[PDB]
């Protein structure tokens, strides 16, 4: 089967904020990635092997809200910019790539996932540029193989003229460094 | 400061699936 | 005659 | 919800079309020069080609355009009628070969579908199966190319 995702907004505005300021979350959670905000900004955040991860450029060192109040982080580090909180109730966890595909396709924040190549342990190319605002608010959003499995976060775009040609990511082997770290 | 909030999810688990009509 | 849709697929198995 | 592929039919027979770039594409030899039904009435094709088993209308209500592929891969997914996903490997330009041959039946009313790359985009469009007494191996298609240059 191809990849192909869906995305659902679970709260607005106005819960958002009570809910961030209560640190109590008491919707039902479900699927691999989440849309997370803060009062500043909205990005996403990956669920892999039981632990929802996302850029600490987005989460700091803040707390997540679940239906028991807020969660501490599990796993903090800002060298890799990442933190991450043991993985909702309800979510389900994507298991890190073992192919070493170069084909990666990286799933936004609209539920779409594009195609980049990889050229390195940390970046990828677009196969087909996108503007940079098509890109914003998917920090933290997956780059899944061929397989559908984790191969890296998506972190920084390489863009020009507003045009973002290549990807910044953070590798899933960063992951197992952070929680041994 | 303020505890980061789940306001959606995105789910890759989903099949084709023929929309029930309803 | 015509053509006519009897039915959709959503490719992402979305319930919505 | 919105889909991207409609199960259609005819007096004669049932089929699919494929949403891409906004236009509702399927085969020729199942639609013909037929007009699609509408709740304002009956809406041309936008485009006919007979040539290519290529027809196509305006993108009808409740569905959503899929979006073609650029990753080159020929690792497909056939989309049937039934929602099932059928694994193929491109053999060229518009030819695949099941990775498990199935019954003709399997593969029956789904002209019109969707031929997916890895990534869930557009790679071509269901044309005719290719079978050997009854059992499909292969599958013809219309690659998106052509349909990108249809219209
Ligand atoms: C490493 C190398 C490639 C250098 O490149 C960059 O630093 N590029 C920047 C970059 O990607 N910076 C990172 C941060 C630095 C530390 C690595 C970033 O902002 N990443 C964003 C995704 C951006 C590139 C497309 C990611 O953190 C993210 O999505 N953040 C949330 C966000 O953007 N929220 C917005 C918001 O909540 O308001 C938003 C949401 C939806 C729509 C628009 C705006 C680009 C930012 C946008 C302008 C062009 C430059
Ligand atoms: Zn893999
Ligand atoms: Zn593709």
């Amino acid at each position: 089967a191809p990849i192909t995702a869906y995305a659902q907004q679970t709260r607005g505005l106005l819960g958002c904020i009570i809910t961030s300021l209560t640190g109590r979350d008491k919707n039902q959670v479900e699927g691999e990635v989440q849309i997370v905000s803060t009062a500043t900004q909205t990005f996403l955040a990956t669920c892999i092997n039981g632990v929802c991860w996302t850029v600490y450029h987005g989460a700091g060192t803040r707390t997540i809200a679940s239906p028991k109040g807020p969660v501490i982080q599990m796993y903090t580090n800002v060298d890799q910019d990442l933190v991450g909180w043991p993985a909702p109730q309800g979510s389900r966890s994507l298991t890190p790539c073992t192919c070493g595909s170069s084909d990666l396709y990286l799933v936004t924040r609209h539920a779409d996932v594009i195609p980049v190549r990889r050229r390195g342990d940390s970046r990828g190319s677009l196969l087909s540029p996108r503007p940079i605002s098509y890109l914003k608010g998917s920090s933290g959003g997956p780059l899944l193989c061929p397989a559908g499995h984790a191969v890296g976060l998506f972190r920084a775009a390489v863009c020009t003229r507003g045009v973002a040609k290549a990807v910044d990511f953070i590798p899933v082997e960063n992951l197992e460094t952070t929680m041994r770290s | 400061k303020g505890s980061v909030v789940i306001v959606g999810r995105i789910v890759l688990s989903g099949k084709p699936a023929i929309i029930p009509k309803k």
